[PDB]
């Protein structure tokens, strides 16, 4: 008796320029009381379509919806980088209102090699007893990348974590930080700190390093 | 603006009132509803009310859990969440809609159910230097370390600087505390003209820091 909305696919990658389709099938006849939402990274879900095929003001005409009863489709034509987002279908025919599991639209783009920057721990942090070294990999594609930490030539392990940006809305690249965390005392015992990064865009690993002081 | 109340850290068993106000227009002239989003993915409709023409409804799932009210006097909607558990940790969205028009949502309210006490972040500069500059481009940032819970907002120069800024998703450390960095790319020739300040806000702890990040010196 509860309207489950099954969305497909989970992930979808497309190129700028292409036509993409997102499917949504309701477990029970829902008429045409279906709507679609778009949620860009960091933002609330924004409403694109209502009544299956009607677009809300300020919504590009390259977004169209169709279907009826149990089968529904969201077509995005001339896909643009700004379109990178998570899409949700919804049924508001019967209570409770239900949403689909969502579809993540990712954009394919050409290989881009990362810019690498390293940052020593600030003096203020060192006075606090801990030391964070940060390695930034900027504006690269694709998402996969290997960051290796070396301290006085000794390969590190188990003492760093990575964070990755969501694809950029304008250029579709990723950014990545790798943070090496040592104790004030261990940082002070070593001199050469380096992060080595390997990536599809580099024909050979790139190393960034600095000397303590 | 569906202005929603700030992030909330609530202990298990306790409750919270999340508010929502339409700045400029009376929120109670339309139908207001709330949705729950878990782990930044799945969306659940909780319920709604329309003060003027009825048709208020609840999701059987949140019947006991949630109570929706409205305050016409100050054009503000509310959701009351009682007997909270870890499963209630989520982002709660307030939304208003009229027939075939605006389907407008609020910025959302992050609720974290924890027996842990808040911890405001430390903010250290990620100083630009010859090793943080590629050609004519330089990178600098702020490390926002050891805080709980989420979220935390970061802006640059009070919001006037947005191009080139990357604010990383928070990541959990083995201490159980969150940490993240915010970096920006700028012309290396500008490094000595306009100052660069990162504005860090952590509402649950009441932490407001304005760290200036300058080139390294000795």
């Amino acid at each position: 008796l509860d309207n489950v909305m099954t969305q497909s696919p989970s992930f979808m990658s497309t190129s700028v320029g292409d036509r993409v389709s997102v499917t949504c099938a309701a477990s029970q006849n829902v008429g045409t009381n279906v709507a679609w939402y778009q949620q860009k990274p960091g933002q609330p879900p924004k409403a694109l379509i209502y009544s299956t095929s009607y677009r809300y003001s300020g919504v590009p005409d390259r977004f169209t919806g169709s279907g009826s009863g149990t089968d529904f489709t969201l077509t995005i034509s001339n896909v643009n980088s700004e379109d990178l987002a998570e899409y949700f279908c919804q049924q508001y025919n019967i209570y409770p209102v239900t949403f689909g599991g969502g579809t993540k639209l990712e954009i394919k783009r050409t290989v881009a090699a990362p810019s690498v920057f390293i940052f020593p721990p600030s003096a203020e942090q060192l006075a606090s007893g801990t030391a964070s070294v940060v390695c930034l990999l900027n504006n690269f594609y694709p998402r996969e990348a290997a960051v290796q930490w070396k301290v006085d030539n000794a390969l590190q392990s188990g003492n760093s974590q990575e964070s990755v940006t969501e694809q950029d809305s304008a250029d579709s690249t990723y950014s990545l930080s790798s943070t090496l965390t040592l104790s004030k005392a261990d940082y002070e015992a070593h001199a050469v700190y380096a992060c080595e990064v390997t990536h599809q865009g580099l024909s050979s690993p790139v190393t960034k390093s600095f000397n303590r002081g | 603006l569906l202005a929603q109340s700030g992030p909330e850290l609530v202990k298990p068993g306790a409750s919270v009132k999340i508010s929502c106000a339409a700045s400029a227009y009376s929120i109670t002239d339309f139908t207001i509803y709330w949705v729950k989003q878990s782990h930044g993915d799945s969306l659940e409709w909780i319920g709604g009310i329309d003060p003027h023409n009825g048709g208020g409804a609840y999701n059987q799932k949140f019947r006991v859990k949630a109570t929706l009210t409205v305050d016409t006097s100050s054009s503000t909607a509310y959701i009351h969440l009682n007997s909270l558990t870890s499963e209630d940790s989520a982002v709660y969205y307030c939304a208003i809609f009229y027939g075939n028009f605006f389907d407008y949502w609020g910025q959302g309210t992050t609720v974290t159910v924890s027996s842990a006490s808040t911890k405001g972040p430390s903010v250290f500069p990620l100083a630009p230097s010859s090793k943080s500059t590629s050609g004519g481009t330089a990178a600098l940032g702020c490390l926002v370390k050891d805080y709980f819970p989420e979220p935390v907002t970061v802006s640059w120069n009070s919001g006037a600087l947005t191009s080139g800024v990357h604010t990383f998703p928070a990541v959990l450390q083995s201490s159980g505390l969150y940490s993240l960095s915010s970096v920006v790319t700028v012309p290396s020739s500008s490094l000595g003209t306009q100052t660069y300040i990162c504005n860090v806000n952590h509402k649950p702890s009441n932490t407001a820091v304005d760290k200036a990040v300058e080139p390294k010196s000795c």
